[PDB]
This record gives structure tokens, C-alpha cells and sequence, in this order.
């Protein structure tokens, strides 16, 4: 199973960036897509999750009102648009397979993020 | 036509599963999972617990030093496995309060033995018997020293062994009960007298009892085994005039998770946190029906052979909606819409309410699977001999525990199945009310889970209704014209 | 909730046993916790799902355990390829994940 | 007039029953049933279980052969009833670990005894005492052989009795403790020595103790009773120099459902599966408050004097419907209709919602009523002596079991009553929603459980509505002209 | 304007709390209370129970009469507190089945002792030792009489003490075990012999065992302590030739609520029904997590550190109503209305539905608070020695009880939280439906918990709606003209 992210971006403060994540090897609408931010240094900050199955989202409180997530079933792609970029947002942004959707989860495997993208390395300012 | 019918409904399957509820003993559901583990793998796992296979050796035989148990010297274990084929092949012996010593050593978890130098002057050491053949030579228990007279004298022994360490010392010793008086004189050159072994806290006095006993391995005599625990700072004093089977040192006592189990199951290469006499079992399900004797992170033992937890909707197998029946043709989700309009028929699932119901079911499942309680040393649950009131109490306690956990398992499953069903009915009703409030005055409820929409409504219109974007005012005048004729 | 990494394995060497652990500010279900390995220059990969279950192909040494509020990775014997930043993940009731600060396991 | 009122509602009773729910401690319901059996019939039934009435005998005295117990030889039982009037009338004796031997025989369930020919040479057999008068003659226990010297000699006995049977043999034997040394010489012509009784697996050595004891039946001496269990293939060896109360044979040990109970209740001619010390009780109710000591298929013992399970609707004492109150004048069913139209005021019952409620209540009752816990041999639950630690543990185990089952009974009843009330309120709402959906746009909800139907609706119309055959398109034009004034 | 909006909703708080339900491990609620008492006050209060502080004495030391325990003579208690600092300062002794005597006396609850005149002729009374210093003089236990020879003779004793009282007499006596034979001759002028103490229902025979033991307080000899219970009408007979530590009288055995506890907590001054080794605790909460050892009206011990019982509604933090979110700006109740009309915005709480929800919550709380189970004497729960089978059974029984009560507490809290949330959601729905029914055909449901009222509606009509006095007929013509465009 593979997740392929878009290439690197360089943005000026005040601009927005839309990062794509293309899925291959599994039914796209059978799982959600989670976005995680790896800042220079520091740990992994979770940003949000969107359900490819039904379109539901969940956002980190620090980014509420700033990030819009969307999916496209026909292309099996997910997008995350981060608005009003500031220099604090320079980081490597990862997409990953999230929760199982449409099926009752009995195993603990499906509560983890087992497939990760490459990381786009978005630079702000 | 000039109107459309929008029906709401839910999925169904050709063959559902029958589950129990508080109100309905046999309710058919679309899916269910088993919460009782009813089978084992047949093998005990080497991981994560250290398993010591007793083979032909019992724990006490290993403790005393039966020559066939030489391979068990200074061993450690998390679980000692006692085989039904084990037998003694050394001098016949008995142990007053055998069960207590077996439990004591089993819970200690080690046979580590440290030799000590006892004075034993004026007597002979390392007595042997033809009953205990070690390497084609007469021998004796490897952890016991059979003392006999020296030059036809056996002076009284008063031997002191202080405990200068920081741990409890377990001393195993015994008393020889000769078959006849000639054996008593031959070995000790005097009358039986008595043996007193004492510490500052306690004392044990045992008298030899000369007499004939049924021969075991051609030996008419017996050795009785006694044990004492010497606390740090205490002193072991052995006062004896004869018939003493002396210690050669001490065993360590530790606190821990060690225990002993009786099982003939083979030991294999696997990893399981739950060991039973039938072999290891998975510990995912909250309950098991394999055995009452368990070690490690095992499910609770219940009497029920099966308990099925609903993980789905009422089946209600087969235009009409959820009021009349379920829809067997849905594969995309659990809840959805079906319609008849001016273009033709169609169907689409409502995936948000499906996921809400699934998330609630996932919640219920999370609280049961993988929450196993871990237990180690426990009481004996199976007995080979009739004993008395203590055995009766142990059996009563285990039967009480089993009856109460079986009750809890039955009530838990019935309550969770009732709540799962009520939740899926609630989700169906919430979707129906959402659609009714969105349509407002542009549609009427026909009583079968469907709405009659009194205006032309194309597939974009139906899709708008399904995804929550229907604009009420746009069609209001047309609908009122159709509904009331102005 | 919030997780505290409390790094205890910052400096180890091949052949040593790791005692890398994670403490939650609140108790959590063991089924909702996981361990991840992030190598320099690479995206994190899942190692352990639940408290003790191995995910995809992985060496047998990566056998962890834990319960309640305290979970431990317990790497049996380190190899040079195992030096990486290890993250503790906790799944909540809502479809939300949280990560710890990360324990950097280096030579 | 131009419109009609159709009210929906449910029945009520002048005086209901107070039950507990999760939400409310005292909710009045139309009907409730008792789930705790609080009284017995006062007599023990002799069917289906076999009951042996001990009369003046204890189980141990029947075992040993006290002359008054001659009528109990070779008897079998499912339940042995020990009377408070029982007393011994034979040579005084004591039994170390009395409770265990009593449990052994009670569990075995039989006094079947087979005689064996022991060598007993050189001694005088069949010793007697004035304490044990059998048929106006001095005698002794019928299952014991009091051995004394022969011609002023008591040669050492070494008597072997191999176990060549396929079952365990229970041997009962004892040790004589003379009041004086003159009695020791008179009876045995020598010093006490010691008695050893052994098998391949065990040995028991008991020394006689010469001394005066308080006279019982004018006897200053005692007999101590010991027992041994000989497994198939084993050998019983008796090594004795004097003071031996020899066995005359063996008792069989069987596994089964037999037990011992202490009860002064008469034994009648009746049939009951549950026996208590207060007599037999019905076992239809899931719980009982008669006694903690039970035998057979008994209800669980709880502390509550009463637990009432709702078997009806919430009682709301008194046109208007179910929102404000119930209807006390209905006798045909639980749910129903009332109407007021141009012809007059009427009433009819809805027997399908009523039957649905009855079916669900019957389901709950069928899961609760007639399901009991069959248990036979148990621990002792009442004590006449202060024993210490073991008695304290037995009491603790029973108190824990009782508190846990009382909790389970209380929670179960509160849950069942909460679900019964929620279900019957749901059935009322289902009937109301069904009627509303059937009426469509021809009626308005008046807020009190009644519909105002905006057209003439005679008794045929009301009947059509009640049975689900109302066609709203027949009266639609009249209803809209009345509702919206054109 | 020509149209008004009336929204219904419920309160919310900026930061709620997290509780567990049947369906969701983490549901946010406005309020919750703790049901587990996780901490003690640190002191054991001297009321309502009578507490005897053992200080430097153990219960057995006080029973025997250790010189340091003279302040405990003839004392009574409800709870005896044994300190970890207690030590013996008298002649070394051991008690076979120590735990049983300690439990026996702790259960009796008194050290009341009545002296009796035993004949004890031919022997010297009141023997003393340098080990027991009472008033800077050699002494012995105050409740024991160490008998020695008189004029180098120790005649056989046969001493009768009849029980002519209506209560059980507890006699404490012992056996002297000299370090050497020289001490045996010095004290008794003869061979050890044996001591027999008997009653009509019992006999105990103990032989002295002469030999060296490790010195405790410079004494190489020991005294073994035995006890006997004499029933009303029975006789105590002591037959002894030497080595007898005679009774000086008897202790009463009474039934009661007395027990013994091990604790180092200071004794405080308060009224607290529940005493734990960690101090007294409040007994208001149904569960506790302080200790396993309890006395009095204590909460049940569970393993959870916290269990939170919801006492409010789902928080649903943020015109619009209940369906979209809660109202954080409402502080005068739990339910209410918001208005938007020709005058402006408004808001008012509905206090009747708030009180109904509160009354139901208060009902649940009353069922869960102050309903503890009072327990007194129980089994020992903590041990300092490795004893074997009996200790293992006691530990198993307690572990089973704790696991079952922890399960019951977890299930009960999840059950109460799910019912509280379902009931308050039902109350919200009842208020919405009541408003809808009152409005009749003058308003439409907008889908977000709000009504669109199709007429000019000032604050007087809004108030009429809130208090249930809205007359839909007076506004019917205006509402229908605006709503349907007649
Ligand atoms: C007491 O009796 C037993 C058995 O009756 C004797 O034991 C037997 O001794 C012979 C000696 O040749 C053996 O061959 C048998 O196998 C033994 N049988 C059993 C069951 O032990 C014992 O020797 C007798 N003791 C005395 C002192 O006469
Ligand atoms: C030891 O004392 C008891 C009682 O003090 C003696 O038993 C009494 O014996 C007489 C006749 O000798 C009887 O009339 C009494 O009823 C007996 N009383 C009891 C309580 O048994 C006993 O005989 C004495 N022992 C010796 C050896 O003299
Ligand atoms: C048996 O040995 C013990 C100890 O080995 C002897 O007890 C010691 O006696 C001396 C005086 O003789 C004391 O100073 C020691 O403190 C004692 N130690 C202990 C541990 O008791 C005992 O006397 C010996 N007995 C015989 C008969 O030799
Ligand atoms: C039931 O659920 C399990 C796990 O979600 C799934 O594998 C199985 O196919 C389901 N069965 C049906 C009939 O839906
Ligand atoms: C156990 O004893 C039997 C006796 O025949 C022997 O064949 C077998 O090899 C023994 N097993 C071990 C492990 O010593
Ligand atoms: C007895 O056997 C042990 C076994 O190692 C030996 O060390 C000791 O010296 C022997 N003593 C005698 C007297 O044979
Ligand atoms: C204890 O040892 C001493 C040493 O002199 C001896 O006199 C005494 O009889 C011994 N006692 C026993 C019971 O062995
Ligand atoms: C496990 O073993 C016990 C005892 O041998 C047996 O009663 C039980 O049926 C077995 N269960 C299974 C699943 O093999
Ligand atoms: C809803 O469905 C309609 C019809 O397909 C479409 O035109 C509209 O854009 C959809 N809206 C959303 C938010 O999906
Ligand atoms: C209650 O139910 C019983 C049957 O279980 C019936 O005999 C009795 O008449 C009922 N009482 C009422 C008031 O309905
Ligand atoms: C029981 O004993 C009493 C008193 O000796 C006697 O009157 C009665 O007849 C006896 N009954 C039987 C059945 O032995
Ligand atoms: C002893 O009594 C039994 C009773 O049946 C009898 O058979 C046996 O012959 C008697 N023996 C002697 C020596 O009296
Ligand atoms: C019992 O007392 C008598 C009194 O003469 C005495 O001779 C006998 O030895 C005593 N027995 C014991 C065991 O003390
Ligand atoms: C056992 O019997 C033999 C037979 O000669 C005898 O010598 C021995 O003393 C007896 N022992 C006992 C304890 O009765
Ligand atoms: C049954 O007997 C016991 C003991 O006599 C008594 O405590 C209990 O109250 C009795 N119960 C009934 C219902 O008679
Ligand atoms: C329903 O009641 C009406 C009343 O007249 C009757 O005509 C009709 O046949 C009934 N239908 C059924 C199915 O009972
Ligand atoms: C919770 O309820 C208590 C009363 O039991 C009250 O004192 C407290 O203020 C409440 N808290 C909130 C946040 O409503
Ligand atoms: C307990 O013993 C110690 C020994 O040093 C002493 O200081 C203390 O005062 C004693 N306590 C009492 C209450 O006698
Ligand atoms: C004490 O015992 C002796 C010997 O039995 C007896 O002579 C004396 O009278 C007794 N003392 C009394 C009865 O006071
Ligand atoms: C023994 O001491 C008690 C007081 O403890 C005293 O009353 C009694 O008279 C003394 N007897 C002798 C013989 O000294
Ligand atoms: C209660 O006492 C025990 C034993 O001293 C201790 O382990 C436990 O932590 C104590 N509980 C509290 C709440 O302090
Ligand atoms: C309800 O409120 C209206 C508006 O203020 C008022 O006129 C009316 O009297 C009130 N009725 C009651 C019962 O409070």
C-alpha cells in the first residue's frame, strides 16, 4: 500500500498551501486520512483527520478555523488547505491512512496510522 | 409524474445471527461476534513466561533431589508444569501438609540451593539406599544428608546455623521411620528419641515411629519431610539424637508471579499471555470456556459455551422503508435512501449515520476486547484425593466465583445487545427526522418510512436532500399547490 | 489528553535492552496506544499497535507491553539500525490522535 | 358536529403496586410479581431426593455403629437430615477433624459396609462396655472391634489387608485412652506403646494417653476415631501393641450429589426440588429469603425481604389521552381509543399493542422464572463451636457470596423494571405515531394525546382508523376545507 | 417583523468533565461527582466504636499477661489496634495455631478475666523468671501460674474445675519445654511425662520436649500456649505430672462486633463509622480505594482510583438551539428558550424541566450515597509469613471479592451515566415536542431546534408560549395567511 504526497512548496506569510495525498493499493473510501506536522526539531503535532468514506473531519484545536480538508473519490486523493501561513508553520507535513470506515473494528490495528506519506517539506518565509 | 417518493431504510442480510437481549431472548441481527473463547491451541507457549517442564519429576521430587530430577537443580520458572506421568523413584517418603509445601515452592519460583557446612561431628554422613540409584550406584536425595552412627555411637547433635543474610532461608529436613527395631539399632545404635528443629520464632518436634509399613520399591521404612523458614537475623538450631535426615543447605524464598500447573499438554514455540491445562489460549475475548485453572492474562472463566455480542442492526429481512422491512440490496452502508421520481428508481447510502452507529459499536467492543485481567498463583481447583472441609471450601469458593462471573457475562451481553439495537434504531429515527425537518412542508409522511414529495424532484434534487443541501423555499409554492390546491 | 514522554533511553549502545516508556496524563485503553519509529529523513513507521502487538514485518526484538497509565516499548536487544526517535501515540474517543514529545535513541 | 375527537390512551387501575427502577425508587405500576420466596411449607419433601432421617443419630454415630443407630446400617441418601435432638448413647469418643469425616461420609452418600476378615490372633476380640447397651447386653460399636489381651498377653499385631477392589475403601478405626493405668494393664497387660496405620501413600501414628477424663456415661476413658482411605491396589497395614479399636471392614466412597443438613423440620409426603433447614420451598422465583443453607435446584439466597418485578404499565390514576393520565374504565386491554363525534362518545381497545407488551413481559418472566441454581454439597454455614481461623474464612466466603448475589438481584430488578416501563411507554408512542401517520393531513395533534379530525367521522370511520384501514384520500377535501378555511 | 423565531436549548459550560458510558469511554458532561473515596484523614477516631490501642502490646501478649501489658487487664473493645512496633518482653513462647487464638479473642472483644481457686496441692505456685520483669523483680505472665516441685516432689495433679455458669469459659494454659534435662529435674524433679487437659467434649494431650532452642532474651526454653473452651455444664480436668503452665482462671467468650486491626495510625477524635489501617474514612461514597482491611460501615473496596458519576447533561460546547449546540450564556437553569422577534433578542430558562432532570439525578444519587454495608470481624488480608494453603485460600477469596466488586462498580457507573444522559435528552425532546404541540399549525420546525412562527409575536405571546398559555386559535388566521398564502 502506498501514499504519495505532492512536492515541496515555498510560501510567503499570509498565503495558503494545499497539500495533496494520493492513495494506491487499497479502497480509498474504506479508510480516513490523517495529517501530521513534523516541525524542525520538536515532536509530531497531529493536525487533523478526514473520513474518505463519509467526509467527516476532526481538527486540532490550535488549527480550528484555518485548515480545510477534502477528498476526491474518483482520483482517490485527499487535500489539506492550510490558510494564513505564518513562519511558525515551516515543517514536513505527512499524510497517513487513518481509521477504518464502514466496517466494525474488533482489532486494535485499525486505531493506528500504519501507512505514511513521504513528507512534503513546506517552507514558510 | 409530478411527485416523487423518497424512502429511507437500512441494510439487511440473507442470513443473520441470533443474539440475546434483556427484552428478547432471540433477536436476529445483521452481525455478531463471539465473546467466549471455547478452544485452545493445544500447546503451552515458551513466551512470555518461563515454563519449566517437570517431565517425570514432581515439584517436590525436584525440591528434595530425586536422582531422576538432577536436571532440575537450581532452576527458575514462571510456571512449573507437572505431568500426570510423574512418579517418585527414590526412597519412599511422605510430607505432612504436602499441599502447603508444594504451593510454597511453586510460588517461590526457584530451586536455587546454597550449600551450608553443618558441624555433623560424631556421626556419619551421606547415607545411601538401594531405592535411590543415581548413576548405577546407591545414593540418596541430592539435597538431604542421611546421618547414621559413627563407630556404633551417635552422639546428640546440637547444631547451630545462623541466618546472616537479608533473605528468608527455606530448610528442608526429615525424620527416618525405620521398618523394624533392628534397623533403628543398625543405623543409630539407640532408641528413637526425638528430633527438635527450632528458630527464635517457632519450633517443630517430631518423634520417629518404628514399625512396618507396606513396602514401596521394596523399602518397608519411610522418611517424613518437614520444612522451616528462617527469617533474616534468626538462627536454625537442630537438636537430634537419631533418625535425622539433615539439610545440606537452604533454598531461597522470593515474592513473585510464579505458580505450578498440572497439565499433559505439549510445550511449543508460540507466544501467548494465557496458559491453561489445555494449552495456551487467545486472550482477546473477555471470557473463556476452556478451563477454570489459568495462569497469566487469561479471560474470565464462564459456564456459557457461547455468548454473542451484536455488532450490527436488527436484520428484519425482506417500494418501502425501515417501517416495513430492511433492504437486502445495500452493500455500501447500513443506512440509506431509495427513491422513485420522474427519471426512474435509485438508491444511495447515508454514510454519516452508518459511521456514527459503527463508531458507537466500536466503542462497545473496545471496552471488552484486550482488557483481560492478569492472575498468577491461585488455589487448587482439581483434586485427586478426598481430604475434608478445606477441599470443600476451596471447591465452594471456585464455584461461587464461576457462578458470579457467568451471571455477569450473561447480564453484560444482554445489556450491550439491547443498547446496540436501541442505538441503531435511534440512528434510523434520527435520519428520518432529519429528512422530515429538511423537507418541512414540501412532503408528507406516508407511514412506511417514506416521504411523498409533492413536486418535480430530479436526481440532483434527491441528491441535495440526501447530502443536506435541499433548499426548502425554492419548491414551497409548487408543493403547496400540489398539497392543498391553494 | 496530553502525553509525557519522560525520555529514559537517550544514550544506549548495541546489545543493550531499551526501557523506553510513555506516561499518559489519564489512563487509556491499551487498544488505543501505539509505538512508532521515525528514522532521520524518513516518515514515521508503525511498530506496535495496541500495547504489545507487532504490526507489519518487524524483528522479534520489538516486543512491548504496558497497561493503565504506563507503557514501555521494551526493545530486547538493540542493533545499529534501531537508533531513531520513538513516538508514543494515543487514540482518543473522537477520531483524534496525540503524540508524545519523542525519545531520541542514539548510540 | 363537523369534526370529531379521537383520543389514544392506556389503562389504569384504582390501586397499583410500588416498584423500584433505576430512575425512581417508588414508581406505581398496574401490576407486579414477587421474585423473592420468603416462606417455606414447613416440611421437607421426600421426592425427588432420597432423604434419610437421622432421628436420634448423628452421621458419625451411624457410621460407627451406635446401637440406637442400628436401623441406619447400609443406608444410602441424597440428603441426610441431622436432628438437634441427636445424642450418643455409647462409649464416649472424640474425632480429630470431626467436620472433615462428617463431610467425607455426607459427600459419599452411603453407610454401605463390607466386613473383612482380619487375622487378629493372640488377642481377644469383641470387647464390650456397659456404656453401649445394645439388646440389654453390654456391647460396643457395631463397626468397631475392641481388642484386648489373650491369656494376659497382647502380642504385637502386624495385620495386612490388601485392597484388591476397583474402588476406594474407607476404614474407620480408633485408639483407646484408658482412664487409669490399672485399666491399661487389665485390658492390654502392657504399656500403651503406639498404633501405626499405614498405606503406600500415607501413615498415621497415634500414641494412647493414659489419664482420667471427666466421666461421660460414667466412663472416664475415651476412644479417638481416625480414618484412612485405601486406593485400589494399595494395602492397609495395622501395626499395634495395644489400645487398638480395630476396623471390622470398610465403607465405600462414592462420588455423587449426597450431602448433610441440620434440620428439625418434619419430612412430609410431597415433591420439591429445593430443600432448606426450614423445609422445602418452591423454586419458581429466581431468589429466596428463607435460608442460606440449601440443597437441590434452589433460588439464590438474598438479603432482601422482597423484590417486586413490574409486569405492567406505569399507573397514572385519573376526553384526554396518555399524556395527562391513564384510563381506569378500560377492561378489554392495556392500550386503546376513545372518541367523541356526532353520534356520541365511545371506546375500544387496541389488542395488538397490548399483546406486544404482554409478549415482551412474558419474555422477561420466562428468562427470570423457572431458572434456578442446582447445588448439592456445600460448606457448613452455621456453627455451634468457636473454631477460629477456618470458621472465620467459611463465614467470610458465605457473607461475600450473599452480598454479591443480593446486589445482583437488586440491580437486575431495577433494570428489568426500568426496561418494562420504557417499553410500554414506547408502545404507547408507537400507537400514537401510527395513528398520526394514518391520519396524515386530516387531523391535528391536540397536545393531550388526542387528535382533532376535521371532518365528520362516524363509528365506522373511527373503526377504520383503529384497525388500520383508514383511507385519508376519501376525506381529504373536506379536511383541508375545515382545517385551513379553504 | 412578520415572523418570529423561537429556539429551544440547554446550558453548556466552558470546560466540562469526562465520564464513561456504555457506548463512549469519553463523554463530556457539564457536571460529575466522585464515587470513590481515594484518601483517608490519617487518624483512627475513637468514636462511635470503642478502640483499645495496643501500644507496645499484641493481643496475645495482653491475653497472657505480659508485664508491659498490665494496662490492658480486663479491657473491652470494638476494635483492637495492633501496632507494628509491638514486641514481647516476657518469657519466650509460641502458640500453635496462633492466628486462631488471636482471631478468637479479637472476636470475643474482651480481656475480662475471673480468677478461680484450683487445688494445686503438692506443688509450688507462682514460679518466676528473669525474662519477665514486672516491678524490677522476677515475675511471670499475670494470667499463668508456673508450677514447680514442692520439697523435691511433684505429685501427679488431677484437678477438676466445673463450669457452673451459663457462658463459655476460655482457659489459657501452656506446656514448659526446658532447655536441658537439668532444668527439667531442677524444676519438676522427674521425667517430662505428659499433660492432658480435657472436657466432656474434648481432650488435648501435649508432651514436653526437652532440648536446646535458640535463646530469646537469654532463655533457651520455651512455653507452648494452648487454649480450651468449657461449655456451660461441662467440667475442665487437668491431669499433669510436670511442665504445666497452669491457668489462673478463665476469660469470657461473648459474641459481638469486635475485631482486631493492624495499623500504625494515631488515634484521633471524631465520629467516623469506617476505620481502615490508613485511618478513618468518610463513608458517604459507595466505593473506596484506601485499603482492603476495613471495620464498620465502610464503602466497598474497588481497584479504580476514580469513578465519575455524571450529574448533568452532555456539554456540547459552542440564533439556534439544541440540535446545533448548547447555550453557554444560560446560568439560571439547564433548559430554556431564546427569542428573536419584532422587539429584539431574548432568553429565559425553563425551570420545570430543569427541576425534573435534577430530581431524577438526585434520585440516582440518593440510591448511591450513604448506603454502605457494615462489616466487623473478617479474615486477615495482609500476611508477614509464608504459611501455605490456608493463606493462599484467604488471599484468593479476597482477590475474588475485590475483582467482583470492582466489576460491579464499573458497570454500575457506566449504567448510571448512560441513563442520566438518555433521561436528560428525553427531557429536552419532551420540551421541544410540548412547544411544537402548543404552537399547532402556527409554526414550522426549522430543523435546528427552532420554530418559525408565521405571525407578528411580541414578548407577551412568547411569554404565553413559555408558560403554557398560548392560544393558537386567536393567531390562526394570521399564521395561515402568512404560512400558506391562502
Ligand atoms: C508385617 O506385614 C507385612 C505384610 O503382611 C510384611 O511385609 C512383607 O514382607 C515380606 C518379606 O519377605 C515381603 O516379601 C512382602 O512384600 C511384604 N509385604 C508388604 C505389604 O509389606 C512385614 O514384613 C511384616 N512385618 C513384620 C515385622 O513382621
Ligand atoms: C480425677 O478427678 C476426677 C474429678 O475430680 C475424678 O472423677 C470422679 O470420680 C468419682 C469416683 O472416683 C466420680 O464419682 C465422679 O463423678 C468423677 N468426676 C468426674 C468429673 O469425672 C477422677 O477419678 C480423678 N482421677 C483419679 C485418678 O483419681
Ligand atoms: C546448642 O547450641 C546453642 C548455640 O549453638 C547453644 O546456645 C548458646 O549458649 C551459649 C551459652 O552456653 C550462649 O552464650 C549463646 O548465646 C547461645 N546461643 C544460642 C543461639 O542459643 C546451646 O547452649 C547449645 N546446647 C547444648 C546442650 O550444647
Ligand atoms: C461482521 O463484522 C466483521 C468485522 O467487522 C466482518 O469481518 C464480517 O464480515 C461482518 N459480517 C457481516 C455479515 O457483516
Ligand atoms: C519417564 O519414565 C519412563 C519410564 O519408562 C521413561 O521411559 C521415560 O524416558 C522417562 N522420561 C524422562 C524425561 O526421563
Ligand atoms: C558427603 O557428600 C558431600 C557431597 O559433595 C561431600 O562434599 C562431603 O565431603 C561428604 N562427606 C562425607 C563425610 O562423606
Ligand atoms: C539436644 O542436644 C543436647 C546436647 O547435649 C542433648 O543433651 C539433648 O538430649 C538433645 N535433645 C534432643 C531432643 O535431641
Ligand atoms: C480442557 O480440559 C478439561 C480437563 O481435561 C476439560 O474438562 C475441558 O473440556 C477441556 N476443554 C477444551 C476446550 O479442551
Ligand atoms: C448535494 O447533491 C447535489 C446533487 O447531486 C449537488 O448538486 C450538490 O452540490 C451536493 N452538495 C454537497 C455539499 O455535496
Ligand atoms: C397481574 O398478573 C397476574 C398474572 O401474572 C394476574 O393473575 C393478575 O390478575 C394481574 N393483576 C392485575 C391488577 O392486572
Ligand atoms: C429418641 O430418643 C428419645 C429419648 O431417649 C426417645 O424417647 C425416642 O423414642 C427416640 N426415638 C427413636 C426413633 O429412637
Ligand atoms: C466377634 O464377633 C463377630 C460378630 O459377627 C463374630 O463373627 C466373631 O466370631 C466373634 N469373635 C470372637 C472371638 O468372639
Ligand atoms: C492422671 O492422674 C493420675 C492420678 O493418680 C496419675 O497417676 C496419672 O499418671 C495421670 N496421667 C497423666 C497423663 O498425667
Ligand atoms: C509392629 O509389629 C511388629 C511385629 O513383630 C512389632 O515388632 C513392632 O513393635 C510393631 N510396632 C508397633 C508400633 O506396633
Ligand atoms: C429459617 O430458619 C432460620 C434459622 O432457624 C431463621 O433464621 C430464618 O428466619 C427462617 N426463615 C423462615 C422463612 O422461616
Ligand atoms: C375496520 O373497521 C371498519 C369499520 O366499519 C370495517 O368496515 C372494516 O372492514 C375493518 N377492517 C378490518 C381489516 O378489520
Ligand atoms: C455540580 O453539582 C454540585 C452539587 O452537587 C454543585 O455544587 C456544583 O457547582 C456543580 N458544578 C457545575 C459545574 O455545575
Ligand atoms: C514501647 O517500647 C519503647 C522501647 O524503647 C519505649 O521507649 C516506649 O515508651 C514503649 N511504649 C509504651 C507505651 O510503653
Ligand atoms: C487437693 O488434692 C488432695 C489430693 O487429691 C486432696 O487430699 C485435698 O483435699 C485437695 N484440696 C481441697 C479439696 O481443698
Ligand atoms: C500466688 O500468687 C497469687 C497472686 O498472683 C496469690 O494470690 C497467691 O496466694 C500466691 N500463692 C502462693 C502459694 O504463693
Ligand atoms: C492504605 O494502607 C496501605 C498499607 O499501608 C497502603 O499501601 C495504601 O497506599 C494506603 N492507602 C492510602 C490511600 O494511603
Ligand atoms: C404567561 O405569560 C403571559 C405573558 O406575560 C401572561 O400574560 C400570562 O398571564 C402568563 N400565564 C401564566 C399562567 O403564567
Amino acid at each position: 500500500v502506498q501514499l504519495v504526497q505532492s512536492g515541496a512548496e515555498v510560501k510567503k506569510p499570509g498565503a495558503s498551501v494545499k497539500v495533496s495525498c494520493k492513495a494506491s493499493g487499497y479502497t480509498f473510501t474504506s479508510y480516513g486520512i490523517s495529517w501530521v506536522r513534523q516541525a524542525p526539531g520538536q515532536g509530531l503535532e497531529w493536525m487533523g483527520w478526514i473520513s474518505a468514506y463519509n467526509g467527516n473531519t476532526n481538527y486540532a484545536q490550535k488549527l480550528q478555523g484555518r485548515v480545510t480538508m477534502t477528498t476526491d473519490t474518483s482520483t482517490s486523493t485527499a487535500y489539506m488547505e492550510l490558510r494564513s501561513l505564518r513562519s511558525d508553520d515551516t515543517a514536513v507535513y505527512y499524510c497517513a491512512r487513518g481509521l477504518l470506515q464502514g466496517v466494525v473494528i474488533l482489532d486494535s490495528y485499525y486505531y493506528t496510522m500504519d501507512v505514511w506519506g513521504q513528507g512534503t517539506t513546506v517552507t514558510v518565509s | 409524474n409530478s411527485t416523487a417518493t423518497l424512502c429511507l431504510g437500512h441494510h439487511a442480510v440473507p442470513n443473520g445471527t441470533i443474539v440475546k437481549t434483556i427484552t428478547n431472548d432471540q433477536i436476529e441481527v445483521t452481525n455478531a461476534t463471539e465473546l467466549v473463547q471455547s478452544s485452545s491451541t493445544g500447546e503451552i507457549c515458551d513466551s512470555p513466561h518461563q515454563i519449566l517442564d517437570g517431565k517425570n519429576c514432581t515439584l517436590i521430587d525436584a525440591l528434595l533431589g530425586d536422582p531422576q530430577c538432577d536436571g532440575f537443580q537450581n532452576k527458575k520458572w514462571d510456571l512449573f508444569v507437572e505431568r500426570s506421568k510423574a512418579y517418585s523413584n527414590c526412597y519412599p517418603y511422605d510430607v505432612p501438609d504436602y499441599a502447603s509445601l508444594r504451593s510454597l515452592v511453586a510460588s517461590s519460583g526457584t530451586l536455587e540451593f546454597n550449600n551450608e557446612s553443618f558441624n555433623w561431628t560424631g556421626v556419619t554422613q551421606n547415607g545411601t539406599s538401594s531405592a535411590c540409584i543415581r548413576r548405577s550406584k546407591n545414593s540418596f536425595f541430592s539435597r538431604l544428608n542421611w546421618l547414621t552412627h559413627l563407630n556404633f555411637k551417635y552422639p546428640a547433635l546440637n547444631v547451630t546455623m545462623p541466618n546472616n543474610e537479608q533473605f528468608d532461608k527455606l530448610y528442608i529436613w526429615g525424620v527416618h521411620h525405620p521398618g523394624t527395631d533392628k534397623d533403628q539399632i543398625f543405623l543409630y545404635a539407640q532408641a528413637s528419641g526425638r528430633i527438635t528443629v527450632s528458630t527464635k520464632r517457632s519450633q517443630q518436634t517430631v518423634s520417629p515411629n518404628i514399625g512396618s509399613r507396606p513396602r514401596v520399591r521394596n523399602i518397608p521404612s519411610r522418611i517424613s519431610i518437614y520444612w522451616t523458614i528462617v527469617k533474616p537475623g534468626d538462627i536454625l538450631l537442630i537438636n537430634s539424637t537419631g533418625n535425622l535426615i539433615a539439610p545440606r543447605g537452604y533454598f531461597k524464598i522470593r515474592s513473585g508471579k510464579s505458580s505450578i500447573m498440572r497439565s499433559d499438554a505439549p510445550i511449543g514455540k508460540c507466544n501467548s499471555e494465557c496458559i491453561t491445562p489445555n494449552g495456551s489460549i487467545p486472550n482477546d475475548k473477555p471470557f473463556q470456556n476452556v478451563n477454570r485453572i489459568t495462569y497469566g492474562a487469561c479471560p474470565r472463566y464462564v459456564k456459557q459455551n457461547t455468548l454473542k455480542l451484536a455488532t450490527g442492526m436488527r436484520n428484519v429481512p425482506e417500494i418501502a422503508g425501515f417501517i416495513e422491512n430492511g433492504w437486502e440490496g445495500m452493500v455500501d452502508g447500513w443506512y440509506g435512501f431509495r427513491h422513485q421520481n420522474s427519471e426512474g428508481r435509485g438508491q444511495a447510502a447515508d454514510l454519516k449515520s452508518t459511521q456514527a452507529a459503527i463508531d458507537q459499536i466500536n466503542g462497545k467492543l473496545n471496552r471488552l476486547i484486550g482488557k483481560t485481567n492478569e492472575k498468577f498463583h491461585q488455589i487448587e481447583k482439581e483434586f485427586s484425593e478426598v481430604e475434608g472441609r478445606i477441599q470443600d471450601l476451596e471447591k465452594y469458593v471456585e464455584d461461587t466465583k464461576i457462578d458470579l462471573w457467568s451471571y455477569n457475562a450473561e447480564l453484560l451481553v444482554a445489556l450491550e445487545n439491547q443498547h446496540t439495537i436501541d442505538l441503531t434504531d435511534s440512528e434510523m429515527n434520527k435520519l428520518f427526522e432529519k429528512t422530515k425537518k429538511q423537507l418541512r412542508e414540501n412532503a408528507e409522511d406516508m407511514g412506511n418510512g417514506c416521504f411523498k414529495i409533492y413536486h418535480k424532484c430530479d436526481n440532483a434534487c434527491i441528491g441535495s436532500i440526501r447530502n443536506g443541501t435541499y433548499d426548502h423555499d425554492v419548491y414551497r409554492d409548487e408543493a403547496l399547490n400540489n398539497r392543498f390546491q391553494i | 489528553i496530553v502525553l509525557t514522554q519522560s525520555p529514559g533511553t537517550l544514550s544506549l549502545s548495541p546489545g543493550e535492552r531499551a526501557t523506553l516508556s510513555c506516561r499518559a496524563s489519564q489512563s487509556v485503553s491499551s487498544s488505543y496506544l501505539a509505538w512508532y519509529q521515525q528514522k532521520p529523513g524518513q516518515a514515521p513507521r508503525l511498530l506496535i499497535y495496541g500495547a504489545s502487538s507487532r504490526a507489519t514485518g518487524i524483528p522479534d526484538r520489538f516486543s512491548g507491553s504496558g497497561s493503565g497509565t504506563d507503557f514501555t516499548l521494551t526493545i530486547s536487544r538493540l542493533e545499529p539500525e534501531d537508533f531513531a526517535v520513538y513516538y508514543c501515540q494515543q487514540y482518543g474517543s473522537s477520531p483524534r490522535w496525540t503524540f508524545g514529545q519523542g525519545t531520541k535513541l542514539e548510540i
